[PDB]
């Protein structure tokens, strides 16, 4: 955990498929786990 | 040369509407259990000098402008929805 | 259709250089017996959110610009005199 | 005096030959005497 919880942050950094909404809907998920 | 000149200054910095970012929360103070993204909108609202102790800029023209906020409960999900804020669309120069 | 949607709000208010209005007293709060006309300058600045509490906007490049402000010593006369400010070039979020 | 105070102000508004600079001064000069 929290190991998880960086690489899920990261991935969201990395992927070049979200466009903006789909990228910061993303982050609010990692926040209610994280 | 590379200097701003008076009469360029006093005129960019006078009296009128800029545009300003402001806080949601601090205009939507009873939305106590949400947090928004962007937690902060850009409006046209008064800005500048009067350039006299007597004399204030304020507001003489408002309208509505609506933009879509992401509404986030905390660890309960999300949604975007519109929002509305205040606008200034005219500023004058008026005493305290 | 007449509303700001979320992906452009979003960007425009995000933490950025905005043209700021300062007022020149509080730049320069050591002249004292001055007034100055105009009593404030538009600056860029950094403004916007970094929507999370964990974060904040600040400059991470700065620069100088040179305006000529009037100098005003009540009673006793005027002049106009170059006067200079510190401007944001660039803005980041970075851990509160 | 005042009634005079008030004329000054209100040519320096009126006047059409003098530019910002121009004016914005004369306003500073109305100001020191009054």
């Amino acid at each position: 955990f929290n190991k998880e919880c960086l690489l899920r942050y990261k991935e969201a950094a990395l992927d070049p498929n979200l466009n903006l909404y789909q990228r910061i809907a993303k982050i609010v998920s990692i926040d209610d786990d994280c | 040369h590379e200097v701003v000149k008076f009469m360029d200054v006093y005129q960019r910095s006078y009296c009128h509407p800029i545009e300003t970012l402001v806080d949601i929360f601090q205009e939507y103070p009873d939305e106590i259990e949400y947090i928004f993204k962007p937690s902060c909108v850009p409006l046209m609202r008064c800005g500048g000098c009067c350039n006299d102790e007597g004399l204030e800029c304020v507001p003489t023209e408002e309208s509505n402008i609506t933009m879509q906020i992401m509404r986030i409960k905390p660890h309960q999900g999300q949604h975007i929805g519109e929002m509305s804020f205040l606008q200034h669309n005219k500023c004058e120069c008026r005493p305290k």
